[PDB]
RNA sequence: CGCACGGAGGCGAAGAACCACAGAUUUCCGAAUGAGAAUCUCUAACAAUUGCUUCGCGCAAUGAGGAACCCCGAGAACUGAAACAUCUCAGUAUCGGGAGGAACAGAAAACGCAACGUGAUGUCGUUAGUAACCGCGAGUGAACGCGAUACAGCCCAAAC
RNA sequence: ACUCGUACGGUCACUGAAUCCUGCCCAGUGCAGGUAUCUGAACACCUCGUACAAGAGGACGAAGGACCUGUCAACGGCGGG
RNA sequence: GCUUUACUGCAGGCUGUCGCUGAGGACUCUCACUCCGGGAGGAGGACACCGAUAGCCGGGCA
């Protein structure tokens, strides 16, 4: 909430998430907000996930200002354990991060267009 | 590279400024409404807690304390006292706000044992420290090579005898030369003078 | 005054500890009830 | 010194308190969402213990039994409307802004829906006078002027019971049942009349105050005695 | 076949008595815990507060005691100063909370015989009634070091 | 607490049924109101000082006080020539 | 024990200042905070309350 500059719609987070899961099973994918974080820093983030529901929200703060001055794309989920799932864990996830997309880099470079329309 | 936790531990370093004045300001009304001990599922700051010692393990529990700012509340004198003993208002207490919400902690929950405590802010009448608690039965803890030296028999209620780290710092004992002669080995065998 | 039934129970020890040392313990013993309580004299508990 | 007797008041303790199980009702306005379909028929006039004036019983259309502070000229079979489009007649309750200026009101709220503060004792009356979109001027019964909010409600018609003050006690066993109905301690003993260790006047070979009667605001309780701030004193002048 | 030397009777070579260890039994009240109650009663009970959780009191914890010792808090006055207020009595008496068989302390953001030196911590002897405090009055009062005792060093947070 | 109370109340005091009455004094003390001007602490602010600090000074100025007024069924006073 | 314009202090009241505390030497606002309302919502509002400090009064108390 604090964090969250503009609101993400259903449907493109539908699209992002399903990008997500074909993002594990042919590249590879960072999970985890510490992962995240080093990520942008070392700058093999391609599409950063961060998500609507955490508290406490110091965990994920960083990441909308962090990825703005490392040209690193984010969009924002709604719920925790739905990115978790998308990961592929048994366990939610603040934040996930793609490291190099597989068979989805142009659905990617494409949700990473539509959240630039959407400021 | 940097970790995720050196921005939680950044942002708290000015806890009036960024985005972290807008939290504190809209956490706080939901706290002010809330009882004077709230167990909470995960700590407000990650980085001092698991710097403290706190992990994402069975049996570890943090809980958000609130204690009344200010000095004594003192009752005045009700027989002859000599005017140095005479006062009220100026008085303060030897223990700090932050061992007192510790103790409070630690009895709402009589089975755990306290690890540790750390500040999460106040406002103008009352202060909010979270303390994290241990459950000392637990074999999640009890096998835990970083944790098990709290279900030793001699750590039983250790922060009513002052064996915390705030409850050590109050007690004067940082300082290991100058200055601590009548706080080492303890307060009371220095005949109370510390 | 009316009475329970343990306060029945203790008022009827005490007559029962009134009792004398009997013959065969001054024998036994070859030569005194010390706890020798009277209902006017003395006063019991309660 | 001991305590003098307006420190053992706050105290709170059984000579000082109010027989509060020996009263009836507290005298409250009815709650009504918006709509004034609220009515209800007198069914007895009872004495209130608490205020030494009667108090009319009313039982409404929705089946609710209250009782109801009686403003004077209000008898059983008598109904009684609360609400905004309440009819202007008395003993009916309705918001400072629906009733007309220089009618005699009573049981007026200080803030809206808090169901009656001022004007309630025995023959009293608000006076409603001027009129606006933010404020309503009620004149209360020691003359003061209290602007207040329109969308306070009050009872038509002046309080039950007036006069009664007019008649005196003539003897000391009346006052005594006054006061057992009362939170107040009684008699009373002046101070001039006690020692030294009871009050700020006791002591003296003779009865008479020991500094001067008028004592400032700031005074602490236990000194806090006689003329408390006075702006003047006596008659003449 | 207790204290306790009686009368009657009985037990013991089927090895009793007696002693050591272990076990059985172990009413009611009592932290007292199903609810109430001056040791009793009324109609299935971890009451209360917690952790875990199959989210069910299913598995666990706390409570109270103990000669003093120990640790953390609250904290007098008589008295002394030939009065008395700071000071002193004294962080004493007393009070609240809590652990153990011992507590507490403890591996340097130390010391500072200033060194090319020491090397966790208690404690004992000394340093010393020294430095320091103080209506600079009465009084108060360390430490480093040294000689001893005993010695023991380690684990996280983060980086990856 | 007063208070299931709301000035026809209840708090704080004085006097002490009824009847006839209750003079003069506000200088002191008390209380209260006002106040151009004077006085009036700390914080912040300005000058000096200190590579910082202690510290010295200035500006501003609350209640309060000075000053003015009201008040004796307020403490009290009602003499000498 | 008691008194007071005895000495020294301590409560308490009044008052400034700092924190809570925010937006656009006088003013507007609403978002903290307070109160009323069952609720919707209404009043007030960066004040008040509370924490801290400073000046005045302060036999109420030691
Ligand atoms: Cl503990
Ligand atoms: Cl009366
Ligand atoms: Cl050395
Ligand atoms: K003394
Ligand atoms: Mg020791
Ligand atoms: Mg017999
Ligand atoms: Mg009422
Ligand atoms: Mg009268
Ligand atoms: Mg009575
Ligand atoms: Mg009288
Ligand atoms: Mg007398
Ligand atoms: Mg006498
Ligand atoms: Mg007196
Ligand atoms: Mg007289
Ligand atoms: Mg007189
Ligand atoms: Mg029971
Ligand atoms: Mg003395
Ligand atoms: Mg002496
Ligand atoms: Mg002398
Ligand atoms: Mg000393
Ligand atoms: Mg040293
Ligand atoms: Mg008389
Ligand atoms: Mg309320
Ligand atoms: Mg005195
Ligand atoms: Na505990
Ligand atoms: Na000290
Ligand atoms: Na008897
Ligand atoms: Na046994
Ligand atoms: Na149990
Ligand atoms: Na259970
Ligand atoms: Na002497
Ligand atoms: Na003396
Ligand atoms: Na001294
Ligand atoms: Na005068
Ligand atoms: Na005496
Ligand atoms: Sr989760
Ligand atoms: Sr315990
Ligand atoms: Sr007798
Ligand atoms: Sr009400
Ligand atoms: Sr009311
Ligand atoms: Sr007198
Ligand atoms: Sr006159
Ligand atoms: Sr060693
Ligand atoms: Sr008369
Ligand atoms: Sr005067």
């Amino acid at each position: 909430p604090v964090y969250v500059d503009f609101d993400v719609p259903a449907d493109l987070e539908d699209d992002a998430l399903e990008a997500l899961e074909v993002a594990r099973d042919t590249g590879a994918v960072k999970k985890g907000t510490n992962e995240t974080t080093k990520s942008i820093e070392r700058g093999s983030a391609e599409l950063v996930f961060v998500a609507e529901d955490v508290q406490p929200e110091e965990i994920v703060m960083h990441i909308p200002e962090l990825a703005d001055e490392k040209g690193v794309p984010f969009i924002f989920v709604e719920q925790q354990d739905d990115l978790g799932h998308a990961a592929g864990l048994e366990v939610g996830s603040a934040a996930a991060a793609v490291t190099d997309a597989g068979e989805a880099d142009a659905d990617v470079e494409d949700i990473a267009d539509k959240v630039e329309e959407l400021r | 590279a940097r970790s995720a936790y050196s921005y939680i531990r950044d942002a708290w370093k000015n806890p009036g400024d960024g985005q972290l004045a807008e939290l504190q300001w809209q956490r706080q009304q939901e706290w002010r409404n809330e009882g004077a001990v709230e167990r909470i599922e995960r700590p407000t700051r990650l980085d001092k807690a698991r710097s403290q010692g706190y992990k994402a393990k069975q049996g570890v529990i943090v809980a958000r304390v609130s204690v009344r700012k200010g000095s004594a509340r003192k009752r005045r004198h009700k027989a002859g006292r000599r005017s140095k003993r005479q006062g009220v208002t100026r008085i303060t207490r030897r223990k700090d706000i932050q061992r007192v919400a510790e103790e409070r902690a630690s009895r709402t929950f009589p089975n755990l044992r306290v690890l540790n405590s750390y500040s999460v802010g106040q406002d103008g009448r009352q202060k909010w420290h979270e303390v994290i608690l241990i459950d000392p039965n637990h074999p999640a803890i009890q096998n835990d090579d970083d944790l098990s030296w709290i279900c030793a028999d001699d750590q039983a209620d250790r922060v009513f005898r002052g064996l915390t780290g705030a409850g050590r710092r109050n007690r004067g004992l940082s300082g290991k030369g100058k200055g601590s002669e009548k706080t080492r080995p303890s307060l009371r065998s220095n005949g109370g003078k510390g | 005054g009316k009475k329970s039934k343990a306060t029945k129970k203790r008022l009827a020890k005490l007559d029962n500890q009134n009792s004398r040392v009997p013959a065969w313990v001054m024998l036994k013993t070859d030569r005194r009830n010390h706890k020798r309580r009277h209902w006017r004299r003395n006063d019991t508990d309660e | 010194g001991r305590r003098i007797q307006g420190q053992r008041r706050g105290r709170g303790t059984s000579t000082f308190r109010a027989p509060s199980h020996r009263y009836k009702a507290d005298l409250e306005h009815r709650k009504v969402e918006d709509g004034d379909v609220i009515a209800g028929t007198v069914v007895d006039i009872e004495h209130d213990p608490a205020r030494s004036a009667p108090v009319a019983a009313v039982e409404f259309e929705d089946g609710d039994r209250r009782l109801i502070l009686a403003p004077e000229g209000v008898g059983v079979g008598d109904e009684l409307q609360v609400g905004v489009s309440a009819e202007i007649a008395p003993g009916n309750t309705l918001p400072l802004a629906e009733i007309p200026e220089g009618v005699p009101v009573c049981n007026v709220e200080s803030s809206p829906g808090d169901g009656g503060k001022f004007a309630r004792a025995s023959g009293v009356n608000a006076q409603l006078l001027t009129h606006d979109r933010n404020v309503a001027v009620v004149k209360l019964p020691s003359g003061e002027m209290k602007r207040l909010d329109p969308q306070c409600r009050a009872t038509i018609g002046v309080v039950a019971g007036g006069g009664r003050t007019d008649k005196p006690f003539v003897k000391a066993g009346n006052k005594h049942h006054k006061m057992k109905a009362r939170g107040t301690k009684w008699p009373n003993v002046r101070g001039v009349a006690m020692n030294a260790v009871d009050h700020p006047f006791g002591g003296g070979g003779r009865q008479h105050p020991g500094k001067p009667k008028s004592i400032s605001r700031n005074a602490p309780p236990g000194r806090k005695v006689g003329d408390i701030a006075s702006k003047r004193t006596g008659r003449g002048g």
